[PDB]
């Protein structure tokens, strides 16, 4: 049973900091690429950041470079999104999304509306 | 003579047709001195 | 070497040849195969009798004698030799250029009609 | 929010089931078969090589007489072979070339096929005129057809990429029942021997048991890590095997409601595309993305044989009803019969 | 010892016939009258003129391909050698270089039997792999099949012609029809081998340049060009080799009738050279469009050319003529004989053994073989 | 949606109230099935070439 | 008897086999293309300028048959049905360049297509569509690409770039930056198996049917050069 449980989040001030954590269960964590995706209120799902199986290759969506840092602890089966200098447009539900197949370079459908290997999410609110 | 590269095999066979078989050199050079024809 | 000394002793070679060729069929005087040994000892005679005086063989006088024998016995049969001569260029050139144009006309016809354009 | 009241309650229902199955798991299949003797080395040779397909083969199905079989290739062709004489019996041209499944009716009078057209087409094999034409076109799936299986001349079950399964009345062309439990694309279905149940595996890494005549999901099975690509029933209908993209096969039991065995290896890092049991269920044959088929000892989880002939991805494999032969389709456009 | 002395007396007999049948010299200037010098039948020559004649084949040392010279001195007298004052003809070129030419020729001789045997060995193995696997099968392999078959049959007839005809000098004197028939199959299979090189170049050129989108051409035209058309120059040659230059076993290379075959054969390899240039031109354009490193672009364009010269026969276009120099001829012999006799071995290694689709197929289907 | 979670809970209740036998009993039936049909499995033990239709 | 059946079956097999040879010539002559793209990318406009689960378009360029397939009634999860198109000549990927975040989503889909195990030998004809809409967004200057793509600040137009006549260098710099974002994915795993052919297109360009033909000719040429180990 593939389960992803996102923690962290809540209310925070512009320029604040929030560390999102994703506990994984039901699969070999190290064999899989991991992603972060978010859904702003009234908008579709958007890819935020991913990190390779070992943690060497890392990518970000341009609007969070220099602010968000993704990392993984394979021994602890946890995905992390350290969010520095938050902005009010960073308010959304954040989903920890797994890649569908292991040992693959492609990563399909992680932002689909009904993707299966995705957590329920955590809310992040940046307001005055 | 046929000097092209595609005639090289025929030139070798035509050369060796009567010279010697199994290269047995029991023949001294033919006397082509001044005391001959 | 005495050139006249050999002239008197030369007929001895022609005599023995006219006797060895007197026991052969007179009609069969163009079959070089049979008298290839009799026409060889005669040349051997005219040669080894030309050095006994000291003259080198051949000679202008000795080959006059061997011509007097050839003009006596081998006048009734002419001998045919394989020519082994290339044809003249007026026919040799078309024998080469025509197959060459056919080579490029066939290599061009293949590119044209292989895929039916 | 009441949406969290229902999302935290279902968590407790998942914990109750996890412990209800935990109590039933008193022993494992491996230790109960720790004393049975292995089958040994299984060496199968290619007896027939069915040529004629132009593109990759996606599906094949044996007839009930264990001699005739139909194969579907993505060049838009259904070919019915005589596996004995390698003679083709029919060559049915398809309307849509993106076929992903085919089926042989138990009577042998109809074949079915479908794919990216979202349609299950039924063909009449035995017409009075003597031709093979379309008898029915079953429309109603909003996603691609992944698998189809005849119950009889008038009933067929289909699985679709639209996450649902459906039962069809062929004569009227209407969905009698619909099975809407899965959340990902349903990739394969397998009918129980009594044709009163069927299991389906989907891209949500789960399998579900369905009641045909009632239309409900009786049991839901988990354990795989990625999409389930293949599924097949054990000969007695009390178990089934699934093959997934996580590079493993697993065996499930209906009455124990949990996975009994996992067929895997450290050198296998490719997904399973097709599964099938032998006649007695002792052998579990599985096709793989690495062009090979692995023969598994289904009781001891040991690999006993390998079919290595295929040049490309093995798409499908079926075992005859009399257990005499195994067929394998592949992306290299060839079907091989192995005995 | 005996064979030469009887064929020497044949020339002497024909000499005293030619001296009698031919008329007097109807020209001005004191002419040295015709003479039989003991080995050759020298004819009338104007004063101060040097006469040439092919060396007589009476002795193993004498190379008939050489020239004999007899100087007709002024006032109609033949050149007398100063050391002895005896009338003399220059037979010095006959056996001057013969010990050196004969030694080099035995290395070229045993390079042919070893190069053609290694060709047959690897080409029969290459042909079996192609025939056994329908998986490797395609229109390219089908054309490679016929190309490999020409290399096998051409190398077969050469070893038969080099082990049976060449060392047997007694059979050449008998001049049977059998050796002229073996020569016909040698000139036919030689042109089939060169014309299938043109068939490989036509197919490769059509595949890359002329018509890319179509991949199914009819091969009846490649069969007619590689197997059927070399019947035209080989029969025109044999008809004229029988009418004009009908030597013993058709072993002579002094006739210009040999360009009835090697003329069209050179025209087929020149066309192949213009296919190679157009293919490399297309290849470097593909690398410039993907912005290949200029250094790495030269290693790819050199390697592509080097693997296309054995298949298309480019060594016959870039070394067409043999240098008359003594040193530049000895090196041309060792290089061109290596490239000719081992060409079938190179094509089998490049296009079958080093081929990636073959190496993958052979390794995977090793169990069923 | 919030209405979808109502049927997911109801389906988890129909699947929780089922009778599950022990795995030892379930594993025994699969083994005992293969022993009872081991002879009828041609791929398990090769048949003679006089009865194999794919000879 | 049994012998009569083998005769009649042998007749049926040969009749089917002659039909299959005819099918082989028709199948091997047509070139199949997959058309992919978002809903607002403009691919539906390129279709008409040249519910069933899949749609077909058969057009001809220089007497060459092309069969273009457009996915219709399928879900946004593509990881299963996209494997059917592993044997197409090329995948035509349409991107809306003026959608800078649909653009990052299109970049992500291109990356997973490019690195898919079964699509590794399939070339991608990349249509950077809506170039006229991108000009209006940069000429106005209301939205900076530097916001969604901060690397646009340090980006300069390459020298090999060939700007159209009458083009503001800000537009030339913008559209060539987007092209390089895709080419950075393409040139990281090319390896000679497949190649990406990017084109700046508009949804109504009559030259789009010719770009596919010229790219497909280049793809087939590189396939033939690969069979001879030349390239
Ligand atoms: C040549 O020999 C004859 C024979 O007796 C002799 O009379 C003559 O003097 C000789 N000639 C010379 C120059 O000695
Ligand atoms: C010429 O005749 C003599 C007579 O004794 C003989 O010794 C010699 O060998 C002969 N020469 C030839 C070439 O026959
Ligand atoms: C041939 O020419 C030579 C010139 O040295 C002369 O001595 C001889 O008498 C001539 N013979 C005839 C038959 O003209
Ligand atoms: C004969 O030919 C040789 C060359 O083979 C040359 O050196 C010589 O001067 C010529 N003449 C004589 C009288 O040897």
């Amino acid at each position: 049973q593939v389960q992803l449980q996102e923690s962290g989040g809540g209310l925070v001030q512009p320029g604040g900091s929030l560390r999102l954590s994703c506990a994984a269960s039901g699969f070999t964590f190290s064999n899989y690429k991991m992603n972060w995706v978010r859904q702003a209120p009234g908008k579709g799902l958007e890819w935020v950041s991913d990190i390779s199986q070992s943690g060497a290759s890392i990518s970000y969506t341009g609007s969070v470079k220099g602010r968000f840092t993704i990392s993984r602890d394979n021994a602890k089966n946890t995905l992390y999104l350290q969010m520095n200098s938050l902005k009010p447009e960073d308010t959304a539900v954040y989903y920890c999304a797994r890649c569908p197949a292991p040992f693959t370079r492609d990563c399909f459908d992680v932002t689909s509306t009904t993707y299966a290997y995705r957590g329920q999410g955590t809310q992040v609110t940046v307001s005055s | 003579k046929c000097n092209t590269a595609t005639c090289a095999t025929q030139r070798l066979a035509n050369f060796l047709v009567h010279k010697s078989n199994n290269f047995g050199p029991i023949l001294p050079p033919t006397n082509v001195g001044s005391n001959t024809y | 070497c005495n050139e006249t000394g050999m002239l008197e002793r030369l007929p001895l070679c022609g005599k023995a040849f006219a006797d060895m060729m007197g026991k052969v069929d007179v009609w069969k005087w163009c079959n070089l195969s049979e008298f290839i040994v009799y026409y060889e000892s005669f040349t051997n005679c005219t040669e080894m009798e030309a050095n006994v005086v000291g003259c080198y063989w051949p000679n202008p006088l000795a080959q006059g004698f061997i011509t007097g024998i050839h003009r006596q016995f081998f006048s009734n049969c002419t001998v045919d030799r394989v020519h082994l001569e290339d044809p003249p260029d007026e026919v040799l050139i078309p024998l080469i250029v025509i197959p060459v144009v056919l080579t490029v006309a066939m290599a061009g016809l293949v590119v044209w009609r292989s895929k039916r354009t | 929010s009441e949406l969290d009241q229902l999302r935290q309650e279902a968590e407790q229902l998942k914990n109750q089931i996890r412990d209800a199955r935990k109590a039933c798991a008193d022993a494992t299949l491996s230790q109960i078969t720790n004393n049975i003797d292995p089958v040994g080395r299984i060496q199968m040779r290619t007896r027939r090589t069915l040529r004629g397909h132009l593109a990759k083969i996606y599906a094949m199905h044996w007839g009930t007489d264990s001699r005739l079989l139909v194969s579907a290739s993505q060049d838009g062709k259904l070919i019915i072979w005589d596996s004995y004489t390698t003679n083709k019996v029919h060559a049915i041209p398809l309307r849509s070339s993106w076929v992903m499944t085919c089926a042989y009716a138990p009577s042998g009078n109809y074949v079915a096929c479908g794919g990216l057209d979202n349609i299950c087409s039924i063909y009449n094999l035995k017409t009075r005129e003597g031709n093979v034409r379309v008898s029915r076109e079953l429309a109603g799936h909003t996603g691609y057809l992944s698998c189809c299986r005849f119950l009889d001349d008038n009933q067929i079950v289909t699985s679709s990429g639209d996450t649902t399964c459906a039962l069809w009345d062929i004569e009227t062309g209407q969905q009698t029942t619909t099975f809407t439990g899965h959340t990902g694309d349903v990739m394969s279905l397998s009918l129980a021997p009594d044709t009163r149940l069927f299991v389906s595996g989907a891209c949500d890494a789960s399998a579900k048991l369905w009641d045909v005549r009632e239309g409900m999901c009786r049991q839901t099975f988990t354990g795989h890590e990625s999409d389930i690509n293949a599924i097949c029933f054990f000969p007695n209908g009390n178990a089934f095997a699934t093959g997934s993209d996580d590079a493993t096969c697993r065996l499930f039991d209906l009455r124990a409601d949990q996975e009994l065995m996992t067929y895997s290896h450290d050198n296998i890092i490719c997904g399973i595309t097709s599964v099938s049991f032998s006649k007695s269920g002792r052998l579990l044959l599985a096709g793989y993305d690495d062009f090979n088929c692995n023969v598994w000892d289904a009781l001891k989880a040991d690999r006993a044989g390998v079919l290595a002939g295929h040049d490309n991805r093995v798409s499908c494999l079926g075992v005859t009803d009399d257990g005499m032969a195994v067929a394998t389709g592949s992306w290299d456009s060839f079907l091989k019969i192995w005995n | 010892y005996v064979v030469g002395r009887k064929k020497m007396m044949d020339a002497q007999y024909k000499c005293y016939d030619r001296m009698q049948q031919l008329p007097a010299y109807q020209g001005e200037g004191p002419y040295c009258n015709r003479t039989w010098d003991g080995w050759l039948c020298w004819d009338d020559t104007p004063a101060g003129v040097l006469s040439y004649q092919f060396c007589p084949d009476y002795f193993p040392d004498f190379d008939p391909s050489e020239k004999v010279t007899k100087y007709c001195d002024e006032k109609g007298v033949w050149f007398k050698h100063p050391e002895n004052n005896r009338t003399w003809s220059n037979y010095t070129m006959c056996n001057a270089f013969t010990p050196e030419k004969l030694k080099n020729a035995y290395v070229l001789y045993y390079l042919a039997i070893v190069g053609h045997s290694l060709s047959i060995f690897t080409l029969v193995i290459s042909l079996g792999i192609f025939v056994f696997f329908r998986s490797l099968g395609c229109q390219r392999v089908t054309l490679h099949k016929n190309m490999f078959l020409t290399y096998i049959l051409n190398s077969m007839i050469i070893i038969i012609h080099l082990v049976e005809v060449v060392p047997n000098g007694e059979l050449v004197r008998r001049d049977p029809v059998s050796c002229k028939i073996l020569h016909f199959f040698h000139q036919y299979m030689m042109a089939c081998n060169y014309f299938w090189m043109l068939c490989e170049g036509i197919y490769l050129h059509t595949l890359i340049v002329v018509a890319v989108f179509t991949e199914k051409q009819r091969l009846r035209w490649y069969y007619l060009l590689g197997w059927g058309f070399p019947l035209v120059p080989t029969t025109i040659h044999a008809i004229t080799r029988a009418v004009y230059f009908n030597d013993n076993c058709w072993l002579s290379v002094e006739t210009h009738l040999l360009y009835i075959i090697h003329g069209p054969v050179m025209a087929a390899l020149v066309v192949n050279f213009f296919f190679l240039l157009n293919i490399v031109r297309v290849l470097v354009t593909k690398m410039r469009e993907t912005h290949e490193a200029e250094s790495h672009m030269y290693l790819k364009a050199v390697k592509a050319t080097m693997i296309l010269v054995p298949l298309l026969g480019i060594q016959f276009v870039v070394f067409p003529w043999r240098p008359s120099n003594k040193m530049l001829g000895k090196i041309y012999d060792y290089v061109m004989h290596s490239l000719i006799h081992f060409q079938g071995f190179f094509v089998a290694t490049i296009y079958c053994f080093c081929n990636n689709e073959v190496q993958t197929t052979v390794k995977r289907q090793w169990a069923q073989f | 949606s919030i209405a979808q979670a109502r049927k997911l809970v109801e389906q988890l209740k129909m699947e929780a109230n089922i009778d599950r036998i022990k795995v030892s009993k379930a594993a025994a039936d699969l083994m005992a099935y293969c022993e009872a049909h081991a002879k009828e499995d041609p791929l398990l033990t090769p048949v003679p070439a006089s009865e194999n239709p794919f000879r | 008897d049994q012998r009569n059946e083998e005769k009649a079956q042998r007749e049926a097999n040969k009749k089917i086999e002659k039909q299959l040879q005819k099918d082989k010539q028709v199948y091997r002559a047509t070139h199949r293309l997959l058309l992919l793209g978002a809903g607002e990318s403009g691919k539906n406009t390129i279709v008409k300028q040249m519910t069933s689960g899949i749609f077909e378009t058969k057009f001809q360029v220089d007497k060459v048959n092309f069969h273009m397939f457009d996915v219709g009634a399928q879900r946004d999860e593509r990881r299963k049905w996209i494997q059917c198109f592993n044997d197409v000549t090329a995948i035509i990927f349409v991107v809306a360049s003026s959608s800078y975040n649909r653009l990052q989503a299109a970049l992500k889909l291109f990356d997973s297509i490019w690195n898919n195990k079964w699509l590794r030998d399939t070339s991608v004809i990349l249509f950077l569509n809506k170039q006229d809409l991108l000009a209006e967004k940069v000429l106005a200057g209301k939205s900076k690409i530097e916001d969604y793509f901060p690397e646009f600040a340090r980006y300069t137009t390459p020298e090999d770039a060939t700007p159209e006549p009458g083009e503001d260098p800000r537009v030339t710099r913008a559209k060539y930056f987007i092209r390089d974002e895709f080419l950075r994915i393409s040139t990281a795993s090319g390896d000679g198996r497949h190649y990406c052919y990017p084109h700046f297109t508009c949804a109504v360009d009559t030259e789009n049917i010719r770009r596919v033909f010229n790219d497909c000719r280049d793809i087939i040429q590189r396939m033939h050069l690969r069979q001879y180990e030349l390239l």
